[PDB]
């Protein structure tokens, strides 16, 4: 997986005009994410790529197979003059030249990025959900007053296309991830904008099933252990499963947050449907507190389990 | 609460799976 840089002395026209294709709904194919790394290199490292490449989103990303092929270029104006002549990319390069070229604004790059992580809590639900979500959190920012987008970037019709944008690239949405969580806290309203998205993007897809660990889980002063009816021999099997899926979960250490927007592996089995019984230990255990698990629907068969797991939690 | 801050851990590695499941 062989991720193409450009490299010129025209990097930020260069990079709003991949913003520009990007906008336009133009298929950049297999130059995409390598377009989104270099908006993402030129805006975090100012286009050094001697300092990207000892970075930690470089070291991880290598260490996740992509292979970066740098295009030197430089008197290169313009994204046109920087694909290669290959005729795979004949259409491309066919729709590249019906692109209008805003000229260059300063912080468009930020704009752009910022715009983007607002799509990532509900990118996992859907494009509905997301796009809803995003323009909300878009009244947000502009009530705020910390920023404010273009128009014609709320209409539908463009947000699908940054919704799909995201879906397809995992570099952009592991940079942004990666950034929300590790960039501090200066004086760059992007940057906090993108950090707000992540700290909301937090466990997205994966709430019930942390809400249900939480509630089969059992506080005592020899240390902190699981629930008694998790250790029958009914539910042998789900603890099985739920562990090793846990344990698969945990191996992506500080990603494990947003192990299911970025689509990491060893979340197959991750999914409360699949443990009934843990379901109904912890909804009766939440119950006997008050409070309830949102998005968690009992079928009969475990009713008895529920109020099992109920009325012994209010007589403790 | 504050035991979601185990739940949290264990999913992301802080804590050990056995330390609460054993084995």
């Amino acid at each position: 997986k062989k991720v193409i840089l450009f490299d010129t002395n025209h990097q930020v026209s260069i990079c709003n005009q991949i913003i520009d294709a990007i906008n336009s709904g133009i298929d950049l194919g297999d130059l995409l994410e390598g377009g989104l790394l270099t908006l993402c290199v030129e805006h975090y490292y100012n286009s050094d790529k001697d300092k990207f490449n000892t970075s930690p989103i470089a070291k991880y990303l290598r260490d996740a197979g992509y292979e970066f092929d740098v295009i030197k270029n430089a008197d290169a104006t313009r994204f046109l003059d920087v694909i290669p002549n290959e005729p795979h990319y004949s259409p491309l390069i066919l729709a590249l030249k019906t692109l209008e070229s805003t000229e260059s604004q300063r912080g468009r790059i930020g704009l752009f990025l910022s715009f983007c992580s607002l799509f990532l809590p509900k990118l996992v639900v859907g494009d509905r959900a997301s796009i809803e979500k995003a323009l909300r959190q878009v009244t947000v920012h502009q009530e705020q007053g910390i920023v404010t987008y273009p128009n014609h970037w709320l209409t539908t019709g463009h947000m699908k296309v940054i919704f799909g944008i995201l879906r397809s690239s995992f570099i952009l949405k592991f940079v942004l991830i990666h950034q929300g969580v590790n960039l501090v806290t200066g004086h760059d309203a992007y940057d906090s904008i993108i950090s707000n998205s992540v700290g909301q993007t937090r466990f997205s897809g994966l709430l019930i099933v942390k809400t249900v660990l939480e509630f089969i889980l059992q506080k005592t002063d020899s240390g902190v252990t699981l629930h008694p009816l998790v250790r029958t021999s009914k539910v042998k099997n789900e603890v099985a499963s739920f562990k090793q899926a846990l344990s698969n979960l945990a191996r992506h250490g500080e990603y494990a947050p947003f192990a299911r927007v970025l689509n990491l592996s060893g979340i197959n089995n991750l999914e409360h449907g699949l443990y009934p019984q843990l379901s109904a230990i912890a909804l009766g255990v939440a119950t006997a507190h008050g409070s309830t698990l949102a998005g968690v629907n009992v079928g009969e068969q475990y009713q008895q389990l529920r109020e099992a797991a109920h009325d012994a939690e209010v007589k403790l | 609460s504050y035991m979601q801050q185990v739940s949290e851990g264990l999913m992301t590695g802080k804590v050990p799976i056995d330390q609460v499941f054993g084995a």
